């Protein structure tokens, strides 16, 4: 009432792409608590590992770890199929709790981090001056993983379409889509977000009768 | 989003 526990910076993990997704805004009252259901990058994913960050900035690397662990036991499925919850608990006594369960299997790894875990009150002071000083370069790459990840799903199903398709799908529009699809992988090897964007647009154009078939 |  004279005085607030609040969060410094934002708390969260690292998502597909190496950008921190965030459970806990800055500037939140202690105690809390939230959850956020995620999924798997690929199919019969057996485990994903929760990467916890401290910071500002879109990009993980450039955030402050408190540490990683592993969530195995995974079912084989398809990605993007089994629930993941996340969730951040901060208690009145300053600890951080981490826990992913997975849904189905009901299995549950949780890591405990001490109050004092982070950043001190200059490492933060910098961090906010940072993340303003490259409000440009992040949205800039926050762009490129969006562009990357839409590309990436825009791979995969368009293969499954193809399995799913077989011998429905002209021997011509076929090897179109094959060409088409070896390209967009190849640049999504790359950082151009252009070149990515031409390689859908490309797949696009060609893939006109699986969208039908499928 | 999905985690690797």
């Amino acid at each position: 009432v004279l005085l607030l526990d609040v969060t410094p910076l934002s708390l969260g993990i690292e998502t597909m792409g190496g950008v921190m997704t965030t459970l806990i805004a800055k500037n939140t009252t202690i105690p809390t608590k939230h959850s956020q259901v995620f999924s798997t990058a690929e199919d019969n994913q057996s485990a994903v590992t929760i990467h916890v960050l401290q910071g500002e900035r879109k990009r993980a690397a450039d955030n402050k770890s408190l540490g990683q662990f592993n969530l195995d036991g995974i079912n084989p499925a398809p990605r993007g199929m089994p629930q993941i919850e996340v969730t951040f608990d901060i208690d009145a006594d300053g600890i951080l709790h981490v826990s992913a369960k997975d849904k189905n299997s009901g299995k549950e790894q949780k890591i405990t981090i001490k109050a004092s875990s982070g950043l001190n009150e200059d490492e933060i002071q910098k961090m906010v001056r940072d993340a303003e000083a490259n409000a440009e370069a992040d949205r800039k790459f926050e762009e490129l993983v969006q562009t990357r990840n839409q590309g990436d799903h825009l791979l995969h199903s368009t293969r499954k379409q193809v399995e799913e398709a077989g011998d429905k799908l002209p021997a011509d529009d076929k090897t179109a889509i094959e060409s088409a699809l070896t390209a967009l992988e190849t640049a999504l090897k790359g950082e151009d977000k252009a070149a990515i964007e031409a390689k859908m647009q490309e797949l696009a154009q060609v893939s006109q009768k699986l969208m039908e078939i499928a | 989003p999905l985690l690797g």
